[PDB]
RNA sequence: UUUGAUCCUUCGAUGUCGGCUCUUCCUACCGUCCGCGCGCACCGGCGCGGAAGCGUCGGAUUGUUCACCCGUUCAAGGGAUCGUGAGCUGGGUUUAGACCGUCGUGAGACAGGUUAGUUUUACCCUACUGGCCCCGGGGCCAGAGCACGGCGGGCCAGUACGAGAGGAACGCCCGCCGCGGGCCGCCAGCCCCGCGGUUGCCCGGCCGGGCAGCGCCGCGCCGCCGCGCCCGGGGGCCCUGCGCUGACCGCCUCUAAGCGCGCACCCCGCCUCGCGCCCCGCCCGGCCGCGCGCCCCAGCCCCGUGCCCCGUCGCCGAGCGGCCCCCGCCCGGGGAGACCACCCGGCGCGGCGCUCCUGUACGGCGCAGAGCCCUGCGAUCGCCUGAGGGACGCGCCUGCAGAGCGC
RNA sequence: GCAUGAAUGGACCAACGAGGAUCCCACUGUCCCGAGCCGCGCCUCCGCGAGCCUCCAGCCUCGGGAACGGGCGAGGGCCGG
RNA sequence: GUAACCUCGGGAAAAGGAGUGGCUCUGACGGCCGGGUCAGAACUGGAACGGACGCGGGGAUCCCGACUGUUUACUAG
């Protein structure tokens, strides 16, 4: 009985509203997602929902990836993002470019790497990329 | 504090919470002291040439 | 026919109306419960708002994410120079509420008191308490309308006024406020121990302690006349919109065939009298130390005033209190602080680290004008 | 809250659908609250009563209301001139152009389809939001407003319960969302005349400038601001009910007299406004009035009275109670600002120092300089030079000045 | 095939179109969600100086009534400018 | 460097790439001094040069009319 994230995170500084186009950063097959959802949001009038790094979101795959994904809902977790952000120690940090991995909603991931450097908040709230990142920043 | 850190464009000093850090792909952190030294960076200018910065002075000769 | 989907109103309607404070200044409506047998103590200061800054601090909370590592925090600076106290009011309680019993007044008072009950000092003649201060030369006066306090009242406060002089504010006359006495163990000891502190000093340091909390009250930020938009957040309108977008479409229905006093309309924004409620006390020291703001991580000593001075204040002199997160007003007006009627309960103790003088004024990377030299080559 | 039936009001006109925006109201209650029931072991469901505080969302197609599907914290229903056009919009309906099909000898018709088609006026009264018609300092209070809800995680616990599969709860602690009131230390955005770069023309050239309705490009201070930070822990009476003692009615009964506990609802506090009052100061004034036992009513302590002349002959004093009177502007500056008001005043101008913005001044000097028609021409580069220029923040004054008319 | 159809022309069509319609790339305050700024008007002053409209008047709730009142009956509020 | 299609005329600026300043030089083209233009090289400026101004967004399809043209002055091009 364990499905979620571990622990309670503190509020970040969202950066991707739904419609964005992010990277795919584990070699699972996909090139693109398109966001469309996302977990655990309750809604406001005329307000788009909104996501930042760590948090569970729903995608589907580009026309540009294998077909054996490509007209599904699947999860997905933010690991980058190009938004700046602050931390509880007054750190202020950002990425080069918006990506994420495809995951499992009991959190097993669908491919054997991850390519570049992972936000410290994705990795403490998911051990599975903590293991398969090869940088955390 | 004793802990502070230098800028990656200029060579400055940094005191805690003043300043942003980002993360490239190739997992090499910069960190930056203001949005001046920052758009520098961003737009490829050579630090070398920017007669303010410890890059410059030390090919000056002013720092040694 | 019905709204077809549910939103809330806009805005508080415990606020209203919005218009320009009409009290002088930021007054204390209420002071904390009076308890039997508690330690007798003062309730409040007036002091005046200087300027913020940054501290690092290690956070010890059970539970938390946070709880054995350090944080950045924001931070204000309250200017507090030492308060006169000058006279003692008494109450009754009474079917028809508080009513006052007498009001007694030192034998001498000083010039910023006098100069308060003027308008123009140098024209004005000088006639205030001019027969009062005859008749309460010997102190017996004085020790007739004390026992009548002792043997009438029910809560004493005293009268105590600021020292401008001590602040760089361009203005002579002082603030008057009343402060009530809180503890001991009957009236008697209450008047006793006002009569023992009249004409006398107080400072901040006697009122509050290091870790508590405390209520802000002062004045907001003015603005001006202002439109719907800005006064009460409503929702822009589209661009095809004619005669402009900044407005609310609709203020009301048919019938009722008059304009309801919960639709948002223009006026005045800013300058209200507001309070903000526990906020946490940092460090009460004064300007007169050289190690003011030093810590155990730091090598040189540093003071609270920072380089290049605080903008939009002049230095401060002497005593002063630090709070964490923020408070109404702009930067020299007049802030009471009050002990917190409802505090917070789960606060983690303070534990200063590192201070931040640098300077505010644009962008400084220097904490002192000697390592500024030093690197300049000066 | 449907659609009919009728024809009472309105044809010297009440602008006729939907959407967008915004407020308020109902309850016949979908989730959350409190109780009870189950064919209720647990988890999850279903039924009933009180309860309208909060929540009831983002999208694809359609003018649509409606419907239908995808997704999420899993998503009740309605009213207000079928709320809302001197608020908008103009997709539909519903003038004049044009096309198709069916109908008609024809002009033309069609609750059949399609495409193009001016949306006028507030300065008046009221309502509403703010602001005024000066009067000392400090307070109190009638009346009016009103604001903390929802979802998770950790410990409890792989426990109670159950054959097993599975699988809770009280309490405490820690977060998030929505809403609300502030703020600028950090980060982000903005630039009034600061610094630097650059095109065309013009001032003979260099320098330094102007025009191109801010020529366009980079950075940027005081300030404003969100995409940033801070703050939101109280009481009371009780409904629907569950109980205690206990009769009418020898027994039994939560009720009939009496007593206890009790809801995101109700009322109060905190919080916003606030007429009027009070204390004190300067002053120490003028006026008016004459009259006190308490408690209970199935002890009612001996009752079922008294007053009955406010002038009708009463009017001193004291005492006690009450009422009346008393308080500058012009001018300058802001932390204030439509005008006013408000807060403060021996103002300010002009300098000097600090700080920090830009980015290294003009000139001079160089075996610097690709080269050349070369005893000279030359874009650039180095040194004096983190220089020069600038400042609406801070600290001083070596200058000049700054307390004067109506009331 | 309610009710297509052959000079009341049928079918097709390169080039062309301020024609009607669907989708993709690029781009962006259309939007999430608004913020800051510039000039002119507005606003205050000196000079100049109109139109429209007008039974009378100008605060609400309920009742009855030509069936949705400012005036009428009953209540609640309100100095005047 | 440019596709399908085509009435073989088009489509077509299809689509889509790269360069462009200043300074100092070199060559080519006439006449019995003149002139501009075109081409090439070194050096050098915040990785900047059509530096203001002036000046196509593109592609894949369906319907209608072949095309240039005309029309309801004052709501229909
Ligand atoms: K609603
Ligand atoms: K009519
Ligand atoms: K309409
Ligand atoms: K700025
Ligand atoms: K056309
Ligand atoms: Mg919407
Ligand atoms: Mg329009
Ligand atoms: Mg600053
Ligand atoms: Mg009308
Ligand atoms: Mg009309
Ligand atoms: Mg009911
Ligand atoms: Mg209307
Ligand atoms: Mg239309
Ligand atoms: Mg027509
Ligand atoms: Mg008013
Ligand atoms: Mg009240
Ligand atoms: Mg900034
Ligand atoms: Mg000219
Ligand atoms: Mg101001
Ligand atoms: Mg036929
Ligand atoms: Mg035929
Ligand atoms: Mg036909
Ligand atoms: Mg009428
Ligand atoms: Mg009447
Ligand atoms: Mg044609
Ligand atoms: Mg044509
Ligand atoms: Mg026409
Ligand atoms: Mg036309
Ligand atoms: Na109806
Ligand atoms: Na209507
Ligand atoms: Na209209
Ligand atoms: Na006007
Ligand atoms: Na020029
Ligand atoms: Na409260
Ligand atoms: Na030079
Ligand atoms: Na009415």
């Amino acid at each position: 009985g364990r499905s979620g994230g571990i622990g309670n995170k503190f509020r970040i500084s969202c950066g991707l509203p739904v419609g964005a186009v992010i990277n795919c950063a584990d070699n699972s097959g996909a090139k693109s997602l398109n966001m469309i959802a996302v977990k655990n949001w309750k809604g406001h009038l005329n307000r788009f929902p909104k996501a930042s790094v760590g948090d569970m979101v729903l995608i589907t795959v580009g026309r540009d990836g294998k077909p054996e994904l490509r007209r599904k809902v699947t999860p997905a977790v933010v690991v980058r993002q190009r938004k700046v952000w602050r931390r509880k120690d007054g750190v202020w940090i950002y990425f080069q470019d918006n990506a994420g991995v495809i995951i499992n909603p009991k959190g097993e991931l669908k491919g054997s790497s991850i390519t570049g450097p992972v936000a410290k908040e994705a990795a403490d709230r998911w051990p599975k990329i903590s293991t398969t990142a090869e940088c955390v920043h | 504090m004793v802990t502070t850190n230098q800028c990656s464009y200029s060579g400055r000093k940094i005191l805690p919470g003043y300043g942003k850090r980002m993360s490239r792909h190739d997992k090499v952190l910069l960190i930056f002291l203001n949005r001046k030294a920052s758009v520098h960076y961003l737009n490829k200018w050579n630090p070398r040439k920017i007669r303010w910065t410890l890059a410059s002075r030390r090919a000056r000769g002013k720092e040694v | 026919s019905h709204r077809k989907f549910s939103c809330c109103r806009k805005g508080n309607l415990g606020y209203l109306p919005r218009k320009r404070c009409t009290r002088g200044r930021g007054r204390c409506k209420t002071f904390p419960p009076d308890v039997q047998g508690a330690p007798i103590h003062l309730t409040a200061f007036l002091g005046y708002k200087a300027g913020c800054t940054h501290v690092m601090r290690f956070i010890d909370h059970r539970g938390s994410n946070l709880h054995n590592r350090q944080a950045i925090d924001q931070a204000t600076i309250i200017d507090a120079p030492p308060m006169i106290c000058t006279a003692i009011i008494g109450y009754a309680k009474t079917p028809k509420g508080l009513r006052a019993v007498t009001t007694v007044w030192a034998a001498h008072i000083a010039e910023p008191a006098m100069r308060r009950f003027y308008r123009n000092y140098f024209h004005a003649e000088k006639t205030a308490f001019s027969t009062y201060m005859k008749k309460a030369a010997d102190g017996t006066y004085i020790k007739e309308q004390l026992g009548r306090l002792k043997q009438h009242a029910d809560v004493i406060r005293i009268v105590a006024h600021t020292q401008p002089a001590l602040t760089p504010l361009k203005q002579k006359k002082a603030d008057i406020m009343e402060i009530q006495v809180n503890g001991g163990a009957s009236v008697a000891e209450k008047v006793d121990y006002a009569y023992a502190l009249m004409e006398k000093p107080i400072s901040i340091k006697d009122v509050f302690s290091v870790g508590a909390q405390i209520d802000t009250i002062s004045i907001t930020r003015g603005r001006g006349f202002e439109g719907v938009v800005t006064r009460w957040g409503v929702t822009r309108l589209p661009r095809k919109t004619r005669r402009g977008n900044r407005k609310v479409a609709c203020i009301g229905a048919w019938h009722p065939a008059n304009v309801q006093y919960t639709v948002a309309r223009a006026g005045q924004m800013g300058y209200f009298h507001r309070t903000d409620t526990n906020k946490q006390v940092f460090m009460i020291d004064t300007a007169e130390n050289p190690r003011c703001c030093t810590t155990e991580f730091d090598l040189t000593d540093k003071s609270i005033n920072p380089v290049g001075g605080f903008v939009n204040y002049g230095r401060v002199q002497g005593d002063f209190i630090m709070i964490k997160g923020t408070c109404p007003g702009p930067k020299r007006r007049p802030v009471v602080m009050r002990n917190a009627l409802l505090p917070h309960r789960n606060c983690p103790p303070v534990q200063l680290q590192w201070i931040s003088t640098a300077s505010k004024f644009g962008h400084g990377i220097f904490e002192t004008v000697e390592e500024r030299r030093q690197f300049y080559a000066k």
